[PDB]
RNA sequence: UUAAAGGAAUUGACGGAAGGGCACCACCAGGAGUGGAGCCUGCGGCUUAAUUUGACCAACACGGGAAACCUCACCCGGCCCGGACACGGACAGGAUUGACAGAUUGAUAGCUCUUUCUCGAUUCCGUGGGUGGUGGUGCAUGGCCGUUCUUAGUUGGUGGAGCGAUUUGUCUGGUUAAUUCCGAUAACGAACGAGACUCUGGCAUGCUAACUAGUUACGCGACCCCCGAGCGGUCGGCGUCCCCCAACUUCUUAGAGGGACAAGUGGCGUUCAGCCACCCGAGAUUGAGCAAUAACAGGUCUGUGAUGCCCUUAGAUGUCCGGGGCUGCACGCGCGCUACACUGACUGGCUCAGCGUGUGCCUACCCUACGCCGGCAGGCGCGGGUAACCCGUUGAACCCCAUUCGUGAUGGGGAUCGGGGAUUGCAAUUAUUCCCCAUGAACGAGGAAUUCCCAGUAAGUGCGGGUCAUAAGCUUGCGUUGAUUAAG
């Protein structure tokens, strides 16, 4: 029917984008998620996942895409044949910050020393071709009071606009 | 912390364990004892009530005059 | 129960019927441009919408 | 919940024709949008899938305000029996697109 | 009787210790005030069935908290189960839903009761177990945020000094908004912060480009004109991409690129860093954003399906419905609004804006032209607008010009209060707001004390976003008019 204003066009598909980011975070966190990227056409829309483990999003003949197409389709108002999903591997696993934030999540769920787990990931980004990185793990460590242990290495800027694209946080 | 006024119980039903709404003489004879509902659905089906005088269709809540 | 007056107070106009579309509070929410998110964590997704601050 | 038997088959036939169902966390909604033909409130759509969790059959995640559900394979073999279906009917889970 | 008392050094914090710098959250010099008045709104106290609550520079128009109900926690009552699963019981010869009438209620709640029909394993009962919670605990936490903290500050590597904690680097000086640089030197080479950077503002009669922006010209129409002309004057009247019955970009909107660097010229300075003057020029410091290291028992579990632990779970702290409360007033404090008039108030003429916002998936209801009813708020008919297409050339107020008034608590001020009229709404009472008539209180520039600010700034003055069914004395933005003091 009648269409809506351009000002609320742009906040509606921005909030479309933010919603399925949050769900595909909650689903694919254990499977190396690392974000999404959307393209709308006046046909089939195509959403590519940026999973690091593209094996695990695939089921036995790709189940967990086809039911993950269905929940995207049966919530966000798409007809039968208008949204498709693809899994794609993001280059340099240890250089996007969302990926190994989730990796050391399941390493600390694995029951490591928090100093042992953070060193393995600090050593991993700096050997993956990085200019600097730092990890802050903060909360209830060994002790009744919470405290924060940060593990900075290399150099890192903090102010201006180039800490918008030269960095990524997680 | 008291509740003096005693909200008494829930609803437990009357639990009347007998149908017998078809009396029979002469060794086999169909005979109603309760009126049927006059609705569009249950002609001689789900009964209409028999009170001390009135009739009432329980399923679709229509009632006949108190007589 | 007794469906006639379970949810019978009219949730219509008024802040007892607006709510957050993410986060399900009824307080502080921003109904501008059809956002309908909570005040406190509009700020989370503000970059995911695409709203940059000044830089 | 209170479980009307027509409406449980109504939600099972949709939860078995595809391996998903997409209720939203609001109890006071008289009309499930994808069912929309048996005037079902989504009270029942919640409280059926509550039981399907506790038998180990369905698998939930929760969105912003939405419930998403998936079929585990123990749930699929339960639904081929309760819908009384022959062991050739499968959902859109396994292979209907190529 | 007691597990330290003590010694020398080190790092911080402090000093009513010195030396050098800096800040309108510091002062001077000032402005506007606030502090006195009425009112609006937050907090304390009192009162109350409850007057829910969090916070005491860095709490107090703060939880974007403007509560008629819903929100909502609190108070008085009343339904519901939205108690998943696991086991046993109940269990076709009688587990469980629902319900007309009537005492029954606040209630057309089968809430309960009397009576009786109806519903198809759905459940119900017991026991374990979940589950929910604006229930506790922010001193159990996460995340965000504020703050010491708008100041220049911080740290490794390797050498050197020390037994060591540590120190040098990171400095005598000069300079800078800035550990900013110059230079000096047991240090050298670096990193973060500062700066650059992004947004913004001012300039480019240069470029690209415009029936959703325009101008100029040319046609047509209208009107005035000594006297009667018109290449005269006025016109947001019409047309000229409507298929050439015109061109162009100054104005308008962007996009690119340019432009300012302390460059040039004197003077000072170690002729170092740089500073002070000018000339040229739109501009010789535009304004803001991000913003380190290390912290605080800072605030928030009442924002969150962030969450540990405890508590509660059916006569439930879950949830719904109805009523009430969060607005109660001998008082105290904090933000603010309107005033004390004549540099003003009236009444009428007259002319100027900019930022922006607009019909919704749930979600009902948007912005308003024009016409006609009404003395006013308003009411209808009729359009347009999903927007440089319509409201809208946003005819904003102050100010400007005339009129009345005359230093009188006055035609200043408009609190309080009576009666009426409309709109929003399920509902306006403890007045929602608006309109009309009447009533006409303090208040004469404010003690001690105290706040904010140095250029389109302070202040005056309206407008628009937020909240919004109805609604701004608040907040966040915008333009308008525009300075008095200072370069310490
Ligand atoms: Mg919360
Ligand atoms: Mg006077
Ligand atoms: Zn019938
Ligand atoms: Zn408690």
């Amino acid at each position: 029917a009648v269409q809506i204003s351009k000002k609320r066009k742009f906040v509606a598909d921005g909030i479309f984008k933010a919603e399925l980011n949050e769900f595909l975070t909650r689903e694919l966190a254990e499977d190396g998620y690392s974000g999404v990227e959307v393209r709308v056409t006046p046909t089939r829309t195509e959403i590519i996942i940026l999973a690091t483990r593209t094996q695990n999003v695939l089921g036995e003949k790709g189940r967990r895409i086809r039911e993950l197409t269905a929940v995207v389709q049966k919530r966000f108002g798409f007809p039968e044949g208008s949204v498709e999903l693809y899994a794609e591997k993001v280059a340099t696993r240890g250089l996007c910050a969302i990926a190994q934030a989730e990796s050391l999540r399941y390493k600390l769920l694995g029951g490591l020393a928090v100093r042992r787990a953070c060193y393995g990931v600090l050593r991993f980004i700096m050997e993956s071709g990085a200019k600097g990185c730092e990890v802050v793990v903060s909360g209830k460590l060994r002790g009744q009071r919470a405290k924060s242990m940060k593990f900075v290495d290399g150099l890192m800027i903090h102010s201006g606009d180039p800490v918008n694209y030269y960095v990524d946080t997680a | 912390y008291t509740t003096p006024k005693k909200n008494k119980h829930k609803r437990k039903k009357v639990k009347l364990a007998v149908l017998k709404y078809y009396k029979v003489d002469e060794n086999g004879k169909i005979s109603r004892l309760r009126r049927e509902c006059p609705s569009d659905e249950c002609g001689a089906g789900v009964f209409m009530a028999s009170h001390f005088d009135r009739h009432y269709c329980g399923k679709c809540c229509l009632t006949y005059c108190f007589n | 129960g007794h469906q006639q007056l379970y949810w019978s107070h009219p949730r219509k106009f008024g802040q007892g019927s607006r709510s957050c579309r993410v986060c399900s509070n009824r307080h502080g929410l921003i109904r501008k441009y059809g956002l309908n998110m909570c005040r406190q964590c509009f700020r989370q997704y503000a970059k995911d919408i695409g709203f940059i601050k000044l830089d | 919940m209170l479980m009307p038997k027509k409406n449980r088959i109504a939600i099972y036939e949709l939860l078995f024709k595809e391996g998903v169902m997409v209720a939203k966390k609001d109890v006071h909604m008289p009309k499930h949008p994808e069912l929309a033909d048996k005037n079902v409130p989504n009270l029942h759509v919640m409280k059926a899938m509550q039981s399907l969790k506790s038998r180990g059959y369905v698998k939930e995640q929760f969105a912003w305000r939405h419930f998403y559900w998936y079929l585990t394979n123990e749930g699929i073999q339960y639904l081929r029996d309760y819908l009384h279906l022959p062991p050739e009917i499968v959902p859109a889970t396994l292979r209907r697109s190529r």
